[PDB]
């Protein structure tokens, strides 16, 4: 529950400990980047961004990495969204919805699901457009990484061609596998499983799987 | 780029995985091709009783590799002194680093960096040996070269025959003592054990075999005329000894307070260092009073030592003995045969706390129905 000031917006970073050997540095790195992002309106605004940093890092089974924040009014919570209305969340309930066979549902975020990180690679964008901030995050990602990847065993990255290399960023053999973006076309959620695998290297490494079903709203 | 092909592989090295202790053969081959094959995908597939002070440290550095299979210990002067464990891809540099942070008894780890394969020589081996500082009697002289799992042995010494002229104990702990061999030119010579004591037909006023070495000199193992048996050796040693040490695990231990330790753990009652402390805890114990009355000094001393059941008599019955007042002052076995059975001299070396402990019951027995 630790707190620093820095430099510029949001001026407050409020870190659980699990986050404490890495936030030394971020604030090193942000105080030179944010002068910049800050010229123009993003989405999520500025006072989001870290608010997945006071979440625990041992409770923790499984994160995914969806690259990117949503376009248009994000929430600071990847894939998030309060009346169902954005496509990645939907089709991730559809292929869910899909093996657990319920499918007369509220709504639905992948937060709550006890052992999942909801992830964005970079951390905010602006609006309306995609990747438009990649020259400022890139290497507080790195590092937020290489500290999420040591407590979690598992490795799910969204995107076919965004996390081309990513094996050569990370140094340590974990369990990286990649998968396809379901809001894309050529309906790529329909040509790839993309779980039942998960609570299965959970079984070889001999552990608990992935409870599917609480992400549903009802 | 992930199917349900890969899914039916890893599927297999699911099930026979933990079968893998003894599967059929072509679960093994498969595995041996599986574990290859989700490597690149999938990342994840004569020594005793060691007591526990060791055998922690041996299971936090057996999770450094799990190559590492087992620990390789020399047991010294009392001391467990590691010096490698048979691991698989883990060279044991970083090994007998973790057993120093585990607690566990390392070497002076002095290896000159070999490039041509060769065996030590006056120099190669005694300059190690000033430098090496053995507090503990360790004589192999083996090298590691780090790219193998083997080593290079280098050792050279001599033998003669040396004369005993009486045998010793010798204090290395608590309580704890070893044979000391004195010899008629007043050199004392060492031995691992009780059992290399034995076995060496080890007696007075002759000459053996010792194989002398600059830093240590050991009494040489045995290979002369024997005619002497077992039992024979047994009882002359178990009498020169003394009447004060029986023989606990590879060592010998005064007879004392670790009576009433034993007593007291059989009973269930709290540890009472002199007697009458005993006979009151017995005393306000009405279960443990009325679970002694209804017993016998002997069967009750005999089962706080745990001797199994009958072998005890062929024992006891081989034996004259020596009482009043109820209670031994002196014994003497007379036939010497059931020595040389295994399961007999294992009670007959650890007598002496047999007797002591029978004595101290008769007397809280006496005092207690008094």
């Amino acid at each position: 529950m630790n707190s620093v000031t820095i430099s510029h917006a949001p001026y407050t970073i409020t870190y659980h400990d699990d986050w404490e050997p890495v936030m030394s540095q971020l604030v090193e790195f942000y105080n030179e980047v944010a002068s910049w992002l800050l010229r123009d309106e993003t989405s999520p605004i500025p006072d989001k961004f870290f608010i997945q940093l006071k979440q625990p890092l041992r409770n923790k089974r499984v994160c995914v990495c969806g690259i990117d924040p949503y376009p248009k009014d994000g929430t600071g919570v990847p894939f998030e969204s309060p009346n169902f209305t954005k496509k990645s969340i939907k089709e991730i309930a559809s292929s869910i919805s899909r093996l657990t066979g319920v499918i007369d549902y509220k709504g639905y975020n992948l937060n709550i699901i006890d052992g999942v990180i909801p992830w964005n690679y970079y951390l905010s964008c602006k609006l309306g457009e995609t990747k438009s901030h990649a020259i400022y995050w890139d290497k507080i990602s790195k590092l937020l990484l290489q500290h999420i990847t040591k407590h979690v065993s598992v490795l799910y990255c969204l995107g076919k061609t965004d996390f081309s290399n990513i094996r050569a960023k990370l140094e340590s053999p974990v369990t990286t596998i990649v998968g396809y973006h379901p809001a894309a076309r050529d309906h790529q959620f329909e040509k790839d499983r993309s779980f039942e695998i998960i609570n299965v290297l959970l079984e070889l490494d001999n552990k608990t799987p992935i409870n599917w079903a609480q992400g549903f709203i009802y | 780029m992930t199917s349900s092909a890969d899914l039916t592989n890893l599927k297999e090295l699911l099930s026979l995985y933990k079968s893998l202790r003894f599967s059929d053969s072509v679960a093994i081959e498969k595995y041996n091709s599986l574990v290859e094959w989700g490597t690149s995908t999938y990342w994840k597939i004569n020594s005793f009783q060691i007591p526990d002070e060791i055998r922690s440290a041996c299971n936090k550095v057996l999770d450094s590799d799990n190559g590492i299979d087992f620990l390789r210990f020399v047991l010294l002067n009392n001391r467990w002194i590691m010096e490698d464990a048979i691991s698989k891809y883990q060279s044991p540099v970083n090994i007998f680093k973790l057993a120093s942070e585990y607690g566990l008894n390392i070497p002076n780890y002095l290896e000159i960096e070999i490039e041509e394969d060769t065996l030590f020589d006056d120099e190669l081996y005694s300059i190690m040996e000033r430098s090496f500082d053995d507090t503990f009697p360790k004589i192999s002289i083996s090298y590691i070269k780090l790219g193998e799992l083997k080593r290079q042995v280098v050792d050279f010494f001599k033998f003669s025959f040396m004369y005993i002229e009486s045998i010793k104990v010798d204090r290395i702990g608590d309580n704890i003592f070893i044979p000391s061999v004195i010899t008629k030119s007043g050199k004392k010579i060492l031995v691992k054990d009780v059992d290399h004591l034995i076995r060496s037909k080890v007696r007075e006023h002759t000459f053996v075999k010792v194989k002398k070495k600059n830093t240590f000199s050991i009494l040489y193992d045995y290979d002369g005329n024997g005619t002497e048996t077992r039992g024979e050796v047994i009882k002359r040693i178990i009498d020169t000894i003394g009447r004060d040490y029986y023989v606990n695990g590879k060592y010998f231990s005064k007879v004392g307070i670790a009576g009433l330790k034993q007593l007291t753990n059989k009973l269930d009652i709290n540890e009472c260092a002199t007697v009458d402390e005993l006979v009151d805890e017995i005393n306000k114990s009405g279960t443990v009073k009325r679970k002694i009355k209804n017993q016998s000094v002997f069967d009750l001393s005999r089962e706080c030592l745990g001797y199994p059941e009958a072998d005890f008599i062929t024992l006891v019955n081989n034996m004259r003995f020596k009482i009043e007042n109820c209670k031994v002052v002196n014994f003497n076995i007379e036939n010497t045969n059931c020595l040389n059975n295994p399961s007999i001299e294992t009670i007959y070396g650890n007598f002496n706390q047999f007797v002591s402990i029978f004595n101290t019951v008769t007397d809280v027995k006496k005092r207690l129905f008094e």
